[PDB]
DNA sequence: ACACACTCTCCAATTCTCTAA
């Protein structure tokens, strides 16, 4: 409950998967905490930390969704990128939660203009065709190209099963 | 109530549907023969007693039918009188 | 509480299953081919199966020849009339032998889950039509030939599942299919009775690749005043994508018949 | 008839004689790897300067 | 509550890292573990949470706890190992108090966890519900523990036991001994853990190897390799053989039974003597299969399965039938039998032993376990040198015992004896049967009289409380007592002892054996017909005999023999031999025909004779057919000679005075 | 409303046990 563990006690997974351990209260916990610790503090090389120059700018346009590259999630804490090319449907929530503090931290009372921020990954670097899809790969994160043969129209769905929805196409 | 079970019981051993025919016929009906098989004389003995026990109570399997017999054979005083008056029968 | 045990559980065992499973162990340690060039022992499975350890392969093949003089024949006899019964038995033969030999081939960071051979056939003395199949030879070896014409997407077959109950805190594991989707009888915790609302667990469950393809006669084969007959093919593991359309392909395996599920 | 006996097995005990590349990637670079957050509070400190 | 309990599980994994790690300066990929500090107060508190707490409310939660946090495979182990390792290094070559120290307290835990396991109507409900899992858990625990650089924690645990070798018996504190009783503790659970049984509560009508658990890791042929690998029976063959000198035999001589009963329990003898051959055997089995496959074909009909007309049958008094099917038209034996088989009913059916792992009292054993060849000529050494060196010694040590102690025994120690004694008797008889090499000395200890005296006592008392398990395996030891016999007596006190073994209440027991028979499972059938085919050959050795033998022949004998043989499908070639040698007995010998007129034997020939049954050329059919021709020879004799009989040959035989003296015959 | 699938309930058939002649 109130120890946390060590960046290096990550190294070992102690349950017999990974998504059993990213699960647990103190990982997560851990995980957060230095999610929250990589948000704050990463540079360019002249300094100017990137990432709150961009929830800067998430503010100035009104919007959702929060950007994060791939490249520098893996220049440090490397172990964290190995989890969310792992399992993303986990990473993907508690690095949104981490996020809606980061943007608070800049802009409190931001819950009054949007209640949730979305967290896009970009340059992930391993690309597939749709030719190389197999089961090994399901439930893992994937990056492929193609053309869009056709679309549907936008309809309400929705969210929680007082009620709330969403978009979807 | 429900309709109650019917059973083999030692009222129908006794009528004359039952025991008795076989003791007025078996000496007619089964044949031993040394000119075939100990299978096959076997398996002659067996017809009689097969057709007799369907036309008696067709409810249950053969082996059943003997099994079940078993136990009316032992408990009836009734039946064991009829027993010890056949073998009375030959000591006279 | 009524406890009680399965004390009648002792099952059944088919005798053929497992000398046919230590025989088969047996040929695949030694049937001891000589060199190509002199006369030295080569044992060239054995070799297979080390050059599997070397590159993390997942199949082996077998020269349908090499099994037909070992022993009499009669091994070849038994694999070859009864496949499906026999199939099961030659993998737990050949896990024992990969154990021995490259333990770490068995397995697929946390617990990795178990790696799933396949045994391949190959030379077999000849080749059938798409008209010749007849339900005599179900459940046997057979070698077919024609020519694609249609191709399907490859798509996750389902292998072994498991499930978990929504009333209670229970799991039940390695439930098998054949060919439909299957659920549990039973909730195996005795204090809870429900049947429903299982779901099924995506991480714990494992999958096969499956494709299915699509085949006609040979043209230059067809007889007089006769038009071409077709067939389905199902392609699964490091097997599918092999096929193109329009080609002309040879194929090994088993005859099956399946439900209308 | 044999003995096994305790001073022999004593002395005879002791004597007798693609993400392959990017998981090691990332395994190896893992094992290698408030003034800090200045720069953060910084760019939010220059909406106030400018 | 669940956050209590999550509080000590999360107690319990601060101590799982508390205890150390591995070094992350190393440049080693991976190094060994390193050590923590509070150790001692972490290995102390975890075996508090065992004893203190979990034994005194009688959970099984903590080794859940552990089990969760994976202790035994990722930190004792590793302790253990580097410690062997690092004094063996030391050793070649040719505050270290407390490296001992930490050695010998991870092996006390090890030895805890892999503790076997009970289920009673006393266990508390949390074990009765964390039976099935932790189950689980150990065969895991049995699959690491042989596992780890091919199973060298093994020879940490001897180690142990040779610093207790050491020094001399004189100098020996009883702390000192309780090290050596538990390395053998220890041995005792590895071998013991096994695939479970499934339970359920039985309140309505209606595999557990885990995913990462599969039968080669669990094998006992995995075991023997194991063991000969990392030096094991060396270590059990010089302990056992030097017992009788001066070893405190009190504390040493119980588990080392324990240890040899659990893996000779699950070995037919036959197997480990012979008496391309696989494939030769595989191929004359493919005969037998198609074999079969004719005896299905010759009741298969040639056209479709709706191409079938319909039949009838007219009875006597031209009483009419309906059968269907095509082969029905030509086979009235297939019609006869196709008739009565419609019909629905089947009456009901009765049903003895519980709370003992499984073991030759209740499974068939016709079904081997199976061996490398290595280890098939290891085991067959370990065993021979065992009962070359050890036998006689470790059974007059144990005998001697439990003459003392037999009032306060349980039944798990009762079982043990007599599935020891029996399994080595029989072993030495056979391989002597086979060569010359061997000997019947070997195993003469079993003759003398005080273990004579305490079979008997363990098969009376068993007897006359109903106890029917320990019945079961008191009548297989005797049965081996007395084939020994007549061993010796094919070659001076043995008749003496066979005086005395055959006094007057022990024919009353002996007599009474094969009547309760009736309503067991067919195991206790099949021992009660050995023993007395074993008892009757002796006393006809002899040269008291009629006596002895009018006593036998009755109605629940012969009632028990008929329910054994119609299960002949599942028997042995040898069990009719003996069944037929009986019904040979009573009828031609002692001349008492009237028993086995009655019409369930009847059917009973007919089903084996027929091409059904026992094959056309199979040993038996001789016997059954030379019995049946003279079998039909007296009954026609009596049927003519008086018709009575008809109706007699479906009841029982009748008891009454005047009659029945006539009747019988 | 008309065949089906499934659940619930009560009652008597059966075997087991104890007692005395
Ligand atoms: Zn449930």
């Amino acid at each position: 409950l109130r120890e946390e563990l060590t960046l290096e006690s990550l190294s070992n997974v102690k349950a017999n998967s990974y998504s059993e351990w990213i699960t647990q209260p103190n990982v997560s916990r851990t995980i957060a905490r230095e999610l929250k610790s990589f948000l704050l503090e990463y540079t360019d090389e002249t300094g100017r930390s990137v990432y709150g120059a961009r929830i800067r700018t998430l503010g100035e346009m009104n919007s959702e969704s929060l950007e994060v590259n791939y490249r520098h999630l893996a220049e440090s804490k490397a172990i964290l990128a190995l989890f969310l090319a792992k399992c993303p449907e986990e990473m993907l929530k508690i690095f949104d939660l981490v996020a809606m503090e980061a943007t608070e931290l800049h802009y409190p009372d931001y819950a009054r203009i949007h209640s949730e921020i979305h967290v896009r990954i970009s340059d992930f670097p391993t690309i597939y065709s749709l030719r190389e899809l197999r089961e090994s790969n399901l439930s893992s994160l994937v990056r492929v190209t193609g053309v869009v043969t056709r679309r549907t129209g936008v309809f309400p769905q929705l969210k929680y099963v007082k009620t709330v929805y969403r978009n979807y196409q | 109530k429900r309709r109650p079970q019917v059973k083999l019981t030692a009222e129908k051993l006794l009528s004359d549907k039952g025991l008795p025919y076989v003791l007025k016929n078996a000496h007619k009906r089964i044949r031993i023969s040394s000119k075939k098989n100990s299978y096959d004389n076997l398996s002659n003995i067996i017809q009689f007693y097969q057709l007799w026990a369907h036309e008696l109570f067709p409810k249950a399997k053969f082996k059943d039918f003997m099994k079940i017999c078993q136990t009316v054979g032992k408990t009836d005083p009734v039946l064991r009188e009829y027993r010890v008056s056949l073998f009375r029968d030959e000591m006279g | 509480f009524k406890s009680r045990a399965l004390n009648h559980v002792k099952k059944v065992d088919d005798v053929t299953g497992e000398k046919v499973r230590e025989a088969f162990e047996q040929f695949l340690e030694d049937f001891s081919v000589q060199s190509t060039d002199t006369g030295e022992v080569e044992k060239v499975y054995r070799a297979q199966i080390e050059f599997m350890k070397i590159y993390d392969l997942n199949t082996i093949y077998i020269d349908y020849q090499h099994l037909s003089m070992r022993e009499n024949g009669a091994l070849a006899m038994a694999i070859s009339e009864q496949y499906y019964r026999f199939l099961p038995f030659l993998q737990k033969g050949l896990r024992r032998v990969v154990r021995k030999y490259a333990p770490e081939l068995l397995n697929t960071s946390p617990e990795q889950t178990e790696r799933v051979f396949q045994i391949s056939f190959f030379n077999l003395p000849t080749v059938h039509r798409i008209r010749d199949i007849r339900s005599e030879k179900i459940g046997s070896l057979l070698s077919i030939s024609g020519t694609v014409t249609r191709t399907s997407e490859v798509r996750p077959e389902l292998y072994k599942a498991s499930f978990t109950c929504d009333m209670c805190r229970a799991i039940v594991d390695n439930v098998e299919q054949s060919f439909k989707y299957t659920e549990p009888t039973f909730c195996p915790n005795p204090s809870c009775e429900n049947r429903a609302f299982w779901t099924l667990n995506v991480t714990r469950s494992r999958f096969l690749d499956w494709q299915k393809v699509r085949i006609q006669e040979n043209a230059n084969e067809i007889p007089t005043g006769s038009m071409p007959r077709t067939l389905d093919v199902i392609l699964r593991g490091d097997s599918v994508e092999r096929a193109k359309p329009g080609d002309r392909c040879k194929f090994t395996g088993v005859e099956i018949v399946v439900p209308d599920v | 008839k044999k003995f096994f006996s305790k001073e022999s097995f004593l002395a005879d005990f002791d004597d007798s004689s693609d993400h392959n590349v990017l998981l090691n990637t990332l395994r190896k670079a893992s094992r290698k790897q408030n003034p800090k957050s200045s720069a953060f509070f910084e760019s939010m400190v220059e909406d106030i300067i400018e | 509550a669940d956050f209590s309990l999550t509080v000590l599980r999360a107690r319990i994994a601060l101590l799982a890292t508390a205890i150390g790690g591995p070094d992350y300066t190393s440049q080693i990929d991976p190094p060994p573990y390193k050590l923590g500090d509070d150790c001692l107060a972490c290995l102390k508190d975890l075996k508090r949470w065992f004893k203190l707490v979990d034994d005194q409310q009688k959970r099984w939660d903590v080794a859940m706890a552990v089990a969760e946090y994976r202790i035994l495979t990722d930190d004792l182990l590793p302790i253990l190992i580097d410690w062997e390792n690092k004094c063996s290094l030391a050793a070649k070559l040719a505050n270290k108090a407390y490296y001992d120290k930490i050695a010998l307290n991870c092996l006390q835990l090890l030895v805890l966890m892999t503790w076997p396991l009970i289920v009673t109507e006393q266990s508390s409900s949390n074990q009765i519900t964390l039976y099935g899992e932790l189950k689980k858990h150990q065969l895991v625990y049995k699959k690491t523990i042989l596992s780890m650089e091919s199973g060298k924690v093994l020879r940490a645990a001897i180690r142990l036991a040779l610093d207790v070798i050491k020094i001399d018996r004189l100098s020996r504190t009883p702390r000192d001994n309780m090290v050596l009783k538990l390395v053998l503790n220890f041995f005792r659970n590895v071998i013991a853990i096994e695939p479970g049984e499934f339970t359920i509560n039985t309140k309505k009508s209606m595999d557990t190897l885990p995913p990462n658990v599969s039968m080669d890791d669990i094998s006992l042929n995995t075991v023997i390799s194991s063991f000969h690998k990392n030096k094991v029976f060396g270590f059990l063959l010089t302990l056992t053989s030097s017992l009788s000198k001066e070893f405190d035999q009190d504390f040493i001589n119980i588990p080392l039974l324990e240890i040899m009963f659990y893996f000779t329990k699950d070995v037919n003898q036959e197997l480990l003597f012979p008496r391309t051959s696989a494939g030769f055997e595989l191929s004359k089995l493919l005969q037998k299969e198609h074999q079969m496959r004719k005896n299905v074909i010759k009741h298969t009909s040639a056209r479709h399965s709706r191409f079938g007309g319909l039949l009838s049958i007219q009875t006597p008094d031209k009483t009419r039938l309906t059968v269907s099917g095509s082969q029905a038209l030509v086979d009235e034996k297939i019609a006869l039998q196709k008739l009565d088989d419609s019909k629905k009913w089947n009456k009901r059916i009765i049903k003895a032993a519980e709370g003992l792992p499984n073991s030759l009292l209740n499974s068939q054993t016709g079904k081997a376990i199976f061996f490398t060849e290595s280890n098939g000529k290891h085991f067959k050494e370990f065993i021979n040198n065992f009962i070359d060196s050890g036998f006689n010694i470790l059974l007059h040590s144990v005998t001697n015992y439990f003459t003392t102690e037999q009032d306060r025994m349980v039944t798990l120690e009762q079982v043990e004896y007599l599935l020891f004694f029996a399994w080595f008797v029989k072993y030495q008889l056979l391989r002597s049967k086979i060569d010359n090499s061997a000997d019947i000395k070997q195993v003469s200890e079993a003759l003398k009289e005080v273990t004579f005296i305490l079979v008997s006592s363990l098969l009376r008392s068993a007897y006359d409380l109903k106890n029917w398990t320990v019945t079961h395996a008191g009548m297989i030891a005797f049965n081996e007592l007395l084939n020994l016999v007549s061993r010796t007596k094919a070659a001076t006190d043995i008749e003496f002892i066979v005086s005395r073994l055959f006094s007057d209440e022990r024919i009353q027991l002996l007599s009474n054996l094969p009547k309760i028979g009736s309503k067991y499972s067919l195991q206790f059938m099949k021992s009660c017909i050995e023993l007395t085919h074993s008892v009757l050959k002796v006393l006809e050795q002899y040269s008291n005999f009629q006596k002895v033998q009018a006593n036998y022949m009755t109605e629940p004998v012969i009632e028990t023999y008929i329910n054994f043989l119609e299960r002949f499908r599942e028997l042995e070639d040898d069990s009719i031999k003996k069944v037929f040698s009986f019904f040979h007995r009573v009828f031609v010998q002692a001349k008492e025909q009237a028993l086995l007129f009655r019409f369930d034997l009847i059917i009973l020939l007919r089903e084996m004779l027929s091409p059904d049954g026992l094959d056309r050329m199979s040993r038996s059919r001789k016997y059954v057919s030379q019995f049946s021709d003279y079998f039909l020879a007296r009954l026609k004799k009596r049927l003519k000679k008086s018709p009575a009989w008809f109706v007699g040959l479906l009841f029982p035989p009748l008891h009454n005075s005047e009659v029945g003296f006539y009747q019988r015959y």
